[PDB]
């Protein structure tokens, strides 16, 4: 009943998925997942006003898009001016029973849609290029997680500038932060932005003392707003 | 968390 449909059920060979921010492949259906298959997964706008978000699609096992096969690309727009992380993004991978992929980016504000469909493995790879991919993948799995632990933290730290400014400049904190902390808060957070705009290639070690660096500023002013 | 999409 359940354990007979182990040996019906076709598989994904390869892993799917869309590009992240900082060229990461995020995977929203992992290899040998059983098909037909549906995965979804919301994500949100990377800069300020971003009109749009440009859905790249890609096939593979290692942690970086550049390193993984291209599928095909489409752009999600009409999206309301907005800071980055408001928009939610809709995104779904579907694979039919004959390995037919549909992939869908939907803006929750209006149900506003665009998709792409992509055809199956079998028709693009031979077993032995999809065998490649996977054992190339496997022999790089370190250096791998090393990239995309960097991307995370750079990601991490920025979001982490960003929110705390929104914090002090939003209308529920006035009187609630003194103008004093507020300025130093903010001072930190544009030194932490130009540090980030002017080091792309900074690693985790960097980037994590950077946001702990802001952290030291900020963590007592917003601690101090729930003393007892 | 949720992740980024550039445009």
């Amino acid at each position: 009943e359940n354990v007979q449909d182990l040996l019906l059920l076709d598989v994904a060979p390869l892993s799917l998925g869309l590009e992240t921010a900082g060229g990461v492949m995020t995977a929203l259906i992992k290899r040998n997942s059983t098909i037909p298959t549906k995965q979804t997964q919301i994500f949100t706008t990377y800069s300020d006003n971003q009109p749009g978000v440009l859905i790249q699609v890609y096939e593979g096992e290692r942690a970086m898009t550049k390193d993984n096969n291209l599928l095909g690309r489409f752009e999600l727009s009409g999206i309301p001016p907005a800071p980055r992380g408001v928009p939610q993004i809709e995104v779904t991978f579907d694979i039919d029973a004959n390995g037919i992929l549909n992939v869908t980016a939907t803006d929750k504000s209006t149900g506003k849609a665009n998709k792409i469909t992509i055809t199956n493995d079998k028709g693009r790879l031979s077993k032995e290029e999809i065998e490649r991919m996977v054992q190339e993948a496997e022999k790089y799995k370190a250096e791998d997680e090393v990239q995309r632990e960097r991307v995370s933290a750079k990601n991490a730290l920025e979001s982490y500038a960003f929110n705390m400014k929104s914090a002090v400049e939003d209308e529920g904190l006035k009187g609630k932060i003194s103008e004093a902390d507020k300025k130093k808060v903010l001072d930190k957070c544009q030194e932490v932005i130009s540090w980030l705009d002017a080091n792309t290639l900074a690693e985790k070690d960097e980037f994590e003392h950077k946001r702990k660096e802001l952290e030291q500023v900020c963590n007592p002013i917003i601690s101090g707003l729930y003393q007892g | 968390n949720r992740l980024l999409l550039t445009g």
